[PDB]
DNA sequence: ATCGATGTATATATCTGACACGTGCCTGGAGACTAGGGAGTAATCCCCTTGGCGGTTAAAACGCGGGGGACAGCGCGTACGTGCGTTTAAGCGGTGCTAGAGCTGTCTACGACCAATTGAGCGGCCTCGGCACCGGGATTCTGAT
DNA sequence: ATCAGAATCCCGGTGCCGAGGCCGCTCAATTGGTCGTAGACAGCTCTAGCACCGCTTAAACGCACGTACGCGCTGTCCCCCGCGTTTTAACCGCCAAGGGGATTACTCCCTAGTCTCCAGGCACGTGTCAGATATATACATCGAT
């Protein structure tokens, strides 16, 4: 949990985990990220997921132009001259999304709050 | 947590803020 | 001479002997204290009633005192009161 | 039937007169019925809040080196905690006094 | 079963009583470890009270749930 | 009895009265108008309270036709209750 | 030559004498006459309890005392050290005592 | 299913309003703030004079403990008026 | 062999229902007893007051050549006069709107 | 997205039509961050009221009158949307 | 220079005596109601709001509003001057006491 | 700037009246038991809310020239703080009095409650006139002149 | 003081939708009767509000002085305003779906009401020590030579 961990989290009440890094530690369990859109504020330690990279078997929302829901499972974690893009596989069908443009859902993101919670 | 009275939100410790 | 009046001094003293068991109050903060208890009481009794027929209710049940005094006391000291309130009314529930 | 009549404010654990409560309800004029436990939990909200005050009054009075509660200290106590200066904005208490304050403008400088 | 009891106070008391067992032996482990004698304790679950006979699975009872002690002063 | 009286809250009674309030520097002029906003507030807490005594049949005024008046005006006093 | 406070001391000395206190500030006596003078206009032969007089001027030092503490903000917030009647109305003004 | 009938002091507003003026009108968006004014105003005076029966200990509100009520709410011009009126109609019951 | 039945209301000369009156002050919980008399001073109070505000509303919708009553012209007949503002200083009305008022001040000065 | 900052809704055109209702000549720039901030306390202390009221009706619409309801709880009544 | 300007001003004067005599709503009907169903997510998630429980809330924010700008408009002229800097809302909500 | 002098909080003796307590008792609170209804719960429904889409366009947003308001600095004279001596009246005690508050017994008229009933008042339907709107001219401030 | 020149207002026309009136009907209001008790009233008690007087000194009050301050002026300078052009999301209109507000029916446990016994709290009393008071003093802070 110390500076350097890409990990991914939400920012607000019942939000969606952003994947962001830790900069500096507010206090009180307070873990701050440098989120990849420009937001930065105080999230608090419980409702942080500690993965890098996401394991294979976490499914994830990918991110295109007007996606908001689109479920599928990161079925590759490709590096690209420093930026590993999710290997999308939704019904059979493998697509290649950014880091930056994923989402890790409510219900998908309980699978995983018990043990990277942290 | 606002419903039938209560059994689950009882308290912390006491509020002492200075 | 027979005329009895009621007030909440023996009350405060008893409360007062648990929180600090060595101080005493005078009789002007005695009296200020018996007004407190009132208007606290008028308060929190007025907003009950009126949400008995908010609703359309016609008996006020601890429910309401609950909520009524969410709307009255600002802040955490709405947490700690419904914290005393739901202690105190589940001992009296199970005797 | 008898004997020996437990207090409701005993059985409740409470020290405030459970047992008033319904004839300052029933009498009160403020509904038709009055539930069992709406007694019980007015006599919890209303003992807490006189400790909480009085609980504060006495760390005031201890501040002067005094044993008795003067209304002095209870407004002392009152416009300290912020979240009680909220419930009680619109009240004035009888002989007790303001706050000291002083803006920093009107203070003297040396400068 | 890792069960923890609440208090009134704010004091936390595991049981070690497994999922399919009554009351009986609950408020016998709850006497062994602190000594609070039959009429001077009653268990409450979720608003409703607990029958002394009555098995801890038919509450759907899960791993770590919380359950509330209240003393019951006679005298 | 048709005396002013309102002279009766003499200049150092002001002056101590801001100075309660955290007031350096008082101007000469405040003294004419500190007094009759005071006396508003009086016809206004006495033509409560004499109708409050009217109601109660009454020739006497009491502490709590006092209080009472304030309550409706939401400045309750704590003590005399 | 004897000695001299510089002017806003001898005031800021009885502030601080004057916000540790509680007793009442202005004359007891000349209160009765202007309490008994603003009542003969409803009634005449109008009796008064000395505790009703009492919580009448408790609730006047705590309403202008109130008031004053608005006319400094007022005062200040003009870049000024005096208060000036306009600040009285001023305040009043925005209480909505008046308008 | 069946509705609930809910009352309001929508047709007496109009008697007054031909009482005043026989020829304007109200239209309903401003209708209802007039049927909440006096909803708002009835629980002034009904609530005052809860009080005043209190304060001598009765337990009753005859028309006297409105009188009181009415001065107290009612500033100034308007109270000695309302009086007026409330006297009137008084009167006028008592002699039927 | 009641053989009529005159409404309370005509009795006491008045447009407001004083027999709802009863029902509203018995079921309001204010006492336990409400005398006769007490419905027919809150109708003949009611009267009143509501009679002030469409006397006014309807010269403020005059100048406005309409005949039907704007929540406009209700807001400009209640806080044009001083003493229904006294009783409504606290009350916003739905579509009310706001007096027009500049102040001096703001006013533009050329003052060759 | 999901929660936007969404109080930039309150458009700076917005406030000065606001703020010339009340009859003001001229805006310094500091006080759209300020009017947001108050603008948001209010909507706060009305809603948590109103939300209460209908906790307690054991409902989940935020009825009209509710909000009138809370409202007057803080002496700022409404007319018009009673009833 | 050849294209017609207004002197800085009186624009403002006119939009106030057109705003004055206005009765609709000023503030843009969707951000608010946005608004008001982002701040109800603080207190319980999944709430619905009736049309018209959001035009009372709407219309009685923008009523506080307008009360708050006309006492920062006093609090503003009081100093001797026509903007109005956020130190007047801080001022006129201390006054009301809000703060 | 170090010294003087004033207000102040310092420590100690003390004398009282307000506070804490002991007691009598009585009136309000507790315990049982009963009857009635308000409230909890199940089931239905349709109405109101949510969401989503498409098209115009008014409103929001961004950039720029500038003039007018904000703000800092300086001189002034005047009104106000401060100290002092003089004087009015508050304050304290003690007294005498009675108008009026306050408690008590009586009874009677006034109001709650209940049954039959009927007409005032509410919901749905419908129509037309008062209001909204658009163009076109007359009129009123406005700013460079 | 004088004109372009936008902004605002008024006459006339157009149309549309909501306000006002009608009709049918469910149910709350009226009437009539009984009845219990809330309070109006007379009476008695006795408390405190009122009035007066006398002595004291704290407090108000008038005065003189001088200095800090409110105010006006000026100068600079930035920062909103007005305006134009571009961008965008609000607004209106429409269509489907189902969540839940609202309703009705049903049952029953909760609470008002009544009666009886008993103890918790109040009125009264009494002893005593917490604190106000007076007085000596080390201290700090104020302001100047």
């Amino acid at each position: 949990s110390f500076v350097g961990l890409r990990v991914v989290a939400k920012w607000s009440s019942n939000g969606y985990f952003y994947s962001g890094k830790i900069t500096r530690d507010v206090g009180a369990g307070k873990y701050k990220l440098l989120f990849d859109d420009g937001y930065e504020c105080d999230v608090l330690g419980k409702d942080i997921l500690l993965c890098d990279p996401i394991p294979l078997d976490t499914e994830v929302t990918a991110l295109s132009e007007d996606e908001y829901f689109s479920a599928g499972v990161v079925k590759g974690h490709r590096k690209e001259s420093g930026e590993l893009y999710y290997s999308i596989e939704k019904e059979g069908q493998r697509k290649w999304y950014k880091r930056m443009a994923v989402i890790l859902s409510l219900e998908q993101g309980n699978r995983l709050r018990e043990q990277y919670g942290l | 947590k606002a419903a039938d009275i209560s059994l689950d939100n009882l308290v912390e410790g006491k509020r002492k803020r200075r | 001479k027979r005329s009895r009046k009621e007030s909440y001094s023996v009350y405060v003293y008893k409360v007062l002997k648990q929180v600090h068991p060595d101080t005493g109050i005078s009789s002007k903060a005695m009296g200020i204290m018996n007004s407190f208890v009132n208007d606290i009481f008028e308060r929190i009794a007025g907003e009950a009633s009126r949400l008995a027929h908010y609703n359309k209710r016609s008996t006020i049940t601890s429910r309401e005192i609950q909520t009524a005094v969410r709307l009255l006391l600002p802040g955490e000291l709405a947490k700690h009161a419904v914290s005393e309130g739901t202690k105190a009314v589940t001992k009296y529930t199970s005797a | 039937a008898r004997a020996k009549a437990c207090t409701r404010s005993s059985r409740a654990g409470l020290q405030f007169p459970v047992g008033r409560v319904h004839r300052l309800l029933r009498k009160g004029h403020y509904s038709e019925r009055v539930g069992a436990g709406a007694p019980v939990y007015l006599a919890a909200v209303l003992e807490y809040l006189t400790a909480e005050i009085l609980e504060l009054a006495g760390n005031a009075a201890r501040d002067n080196k005094k044993t008795r509660i003067i209304p002095r200290h209870l407004q002392l106590a009152i416009r300290n905690d912020e979240e009680l200066n909220k419930l009680l904005g619109g009240v004035t208490i009888a002989q007790g006094g303001v706050l000291p304050n002083i803006q920093a403008v009107l203070l003297p400088k040396k400068t | 079963m890792q069960i923890f009891v609440k208090t009134l106070t704010g004091k936390t008391i595991t049981l070690e009583v497994e999922p399919s067992d009554t009351i009986e032996n609950v408020k016998a482990k709850i006497q062994d470890k602190e000594g609070i004698p039959p009429d001077q304790q009653r268990l409450i679950f979720a608003g409703k009270q607990l029958e002394d006979g009555r098995t801890l699975s038919d509450y759907n009872i899960q791993k770590e749930s919380t359950l509330h002690l209240v003393l019951r002063l006679r005298g | 009895v048709l005396r002013d009286n309102i002279q009766g809250i003499t200049k150092p009674a002001i002056r101590r009265l801001a100075r309660r309030g955290g007031v350096k520097r008082i101007s000469g002029l405040i003294y004419e108008e500190t007094r009759g906003v005071l006396k508003v507030f009086l016809e206004n807490v006495i033509r409560d309270a004499v109708t409050y005594t009217e109601h109660a049949k009454r020739k006497t005024v009491t502490a709590m036709d006092v209080v009472y008046a304030l309550k409706r005006q939401g400045r309750t006093l704590y003590g005399f209750g | 030559k004897p000695h001299r406070y510089r002017p806003g001391t001898v005031a800021l000395r009885e502030i601080r004498r004057y916000q540790k206190s509680t007793e009442l500030l202005i004359r007891k006596l000349p209160f009765q006459r202007l309490v008994r003078e603003i009542a003969q206009d409803f009634k005449t032969d109008l009796r008064f309890q000395s505790s009703a007089v009492m919580a009448l001027q408790e609730a006047c030092e705590a309403y202008l005392v109130g008031l004053f503490e608005d006319t400094n903000l007022c005062a200040i917030h003009a870049k000024r050290v005096t208060i000036m009647p306009k600040d009285i109305q001023l305040a009043r003004r925005i209480r909505g005592e008046r308008a």
